[PDB]
């Protein structure tokens, strides 16, 4: 599945401007909380593999079990991404992802990639805000590491001192070979940020 | 409620299915419902672990998929593509159940042939019995019928199966099917 | 009209609403199940019934009816009607 | 665009008039032709219901497009003969036969009823006038 993005930066003072006022550009916002956990190949056959960049990682909603009491990994429902590296001799246009997904229940998500034989690599939060345009998103968020590992609703442990924030625009298609939606969803993503480049300055970017 | 799976492999079974269905509709006034299929996939990364994914299409919504013979989850569709990508796993081999559902007055009934890519016709039932509940009772009322609805071979072959037990869902656990094709294999 | 005894037991989403949006939420819904019992005769056995509308017409069988020993579904309030004048003939 | 509306219930139209509608609104093929499929469909459906009621079971494999067949498990005699309810969708007419194990139809009669009635009772009717039918062929058969 393909994904089309442009992203940006907002500083922090930046923030809050580019917040209430994109709640006036589109449609309005969605808070978002996301725990994320990667996994890592522990063979690592130097030749065919290609273990740093295909490998997996995988998340969940938290909306609001951590505030009420200790996070429960058991209790929330879990989805594993596989995201590669964004496509080059994009410059000039938006950029592409390959990403594919699936939702995971009644398992031991953890126990099955680990007996899979991926192994425990990163283990950061994803924190904010997304809007909405048709049938492309836009999310604003900051990447809060946790005080621990399943670390709970008090601490949300920050990266760095400036804090600043990160803007992600959201286009899907299914079918990478259909050149019609690859041009409305190129268009789409044209427009969307030309209204948010008014907004704020956001362009395409490797991987 | 009670219901009991039955397993054939004899080759005169292999035949059977078509010609049963047929007989089954017209002698008895069964009634179509949906077709059923189910896909079993088995293969293992270079370190040697097993892993494979099985897929009722009646409830796809939710695929199973079990890591070597151990530990299972249920998953997407998409799921299985991501394991094709990261080609750590190793290539496919691979079952198939087709067949169709048939409501017989108070029972629910499967007949459907087993087969890797057309290989062979050895027939899977499947007769879910309302009633009872009570394994004792429903075990021989469901034999009863299913001697009468297929009797003309039934003098010249024996089964291999499953013994038939009590669940609440109207179709059989995905993880049950897997362990039967993991003993058929 | 014909004299029978029936309790009917509907359960409406916007009795249960906490505030507005739930209202709103209500109100919007795709489909509901109304539970209807009927006694047919004091030494028979009761036989009930559930209704069950749905608002874009998906559902085509809109009438589910239980009794003792069988179940059925009827899409027509004529046909569960004189299903009932079925499950009473000598005085049909 | 055509909207199919229903007589009996103008406010909520049956899943198949919907269904039916939104086929025509595709553009795939001429209206006529959905339509008519919606007939006969209409037809069975509600047939079907009324004989499920009143303990009649659908027959298929016997018969082909102009009828739809009817029976019940004791019409089934000796040596996979059975006695049927045969209804023309074309002619709207009933006819009471049975047919051997092979399929070839051994006897025919032509029973006619109040029309567009679609009763349970009708079924009745229906289905005692066949078991007259057998008792008179029986007979028959034994002189």
């Amino acid at each position: 599945m393909q994904e089309l993005y442009l992203l940006g930066v907002v500083p922090s003072r930046r923030f809050e401007a580019v917040v209430n006022s994109l709640s006036k550009t589109l449609d309005g916002p969605k808070t978002i909380l996301e725990f994320w956990v990667v996994y890592r190949p522990k063979d690592v056959p130097p030749n065919l593999p290609r273990q740093p960049d295909s490998w997996l990682r995988l998340c969940s909603n938290i909306e609001s079990h951590d505030e009420t009491d200790t996070e429960w990994s058991k209790n929330t429902q879990w989805s594993m991404y596989l995201e590669g590296n964004s496509e080059p001799k994009r410059e000039d246009k938006c950029g592409i992802r390959p990403v594919n997904r699936a939702k995971l229940t009644n398992g031991s998500v953890t126990e099955f990639v680990e007996k899979m034989g991926y192994e425990f690599s990163h283990e950061y939060i994803i924190q904010g805000l997304e809007y909405f345009f048709f049938d492309t998103t836009v999310r604003i968020y900051q990447t809060l590491i946790p005080s621990q590992q399943r670390s709970i609703k008090p601490p949300f442990h920050p990266m760095n001192e400036e804090q600043p924030w990160i803007l992600h625009v959201y286009t899907h298609v299914a079918d990478a070979s259909n050149q019609v939606a690859m041009a409305k969803a190129e268009a789409n993503l044209t427009k969307v940020k030309t209204l948010l480049s008014a907004f704020c300055d956001l362009k395409n970017v490797r991987l | 409620p009670v219901h009991g799976v039955i397993y054939y492999s004899s080759p005169s079974m292999a035949t059977f299915l078509s010609p049963a269905q047929d007989n089954l509709v017209r002698t008895y006034f069964a009634q179509h419902l949906k077709k059923w299929v189910v896909q079993y996939k088995l293969y293992r990364n270079a370190v040697t672990p097993k892993t494979l994914e099985f897929l009722k299409q009646n409830i796809n919504p939710s695929m199973l998929a079990c890591v070597d013979e151990a530990t299972m989850i249920d998953a997407e569709p998409e799921l299985e593509d991501i394991i094709v990508r990261t080609k750590l796993w190793n290539f496919r081999q691979s079952f198939t159940i087709e067949g169709s559902i048939y409501e017989v007055g108070s029972f629910k009934v499967a007949i459907a042939n087993v087969l890797q890519k057309s290989v062979w016709k050895g027939i899977l039932f499947h007769v879910t019995y309302d009633g009872t509940e009570s394994v004792d009772l429903a075990r021989p009322i469901i034999q009863e019928f299913f001697l009468k609805c297929f009797l003309q071979n039934n003098k010249s072959v024996t089964p291999v199966y499953e013994s038939f037990f009590n669940q609440p869902r109207h179709s059989l656990d995905s993880k049950l099917l897997l362990q039967l094709f993991k003993q058929r294999i | 009209q014909r004299d029978i005894s029936f309790k009917f037991m509907p359960n409406y989403p916007w009795e249960k609403a906490k505030d507005f949006l739930e209202l709103e939420n209500s109100l919007s819904i795709n489909r509901l199940s109304i539970s209807w019992r009927i006694m047919v005769s004091n030494f028979e056995p009761a036989i009930f019934i559930q209704h069950t509308p749905t608002l874009h017409g998906t559902d085509k069988s809109v009438w589910r009816c239980k009794d003792q020993y069988s179940s059925n579904q009827f899409s027509s309030l004529k046909n569960v009607c004189q299903y009932i004048e079925h499950h009473i003939n000598s005085l049909s | 665009r055509l909207v199919l509306s229903s007589s009996a219930s103008p406010l909520s139209p049956p899943r198949h008039l919907r269904a039916a509608e939104k086929n025509i609104a595709l553009n795939t093929q001429p209206p006529a032709q959905i339509l008519n499929r919606l007939y006969f469909f209409c037809i069975q459906t509600q047939l079907l219901e009324v004989a499920q009621c009143a303990e009649l079971h659908a027959v298929q494999g016997y018969y082909s497009f102009p009828y739809l067949t009817f029976s019940k498990g004791k019409w089934r005699k000796d040596g996979d003969s059975l006695w049927v309810l045969a209804y023309n969708v074309e002619s709207n007419s009933w006819s009471v036969r049975l047919l051997n194990a092979a399929g070839q139809t051994l006897y025919t009669q032509d029973v006619h009823t109040t029309k567009g009635t679609l009763s349970i009772e009708s079924f009745s009717r229906l289905s005692y006038l066949l078991e007259v039918q057998i008792l008179l062929f029986n007979v028959q058969t034994a002189c």
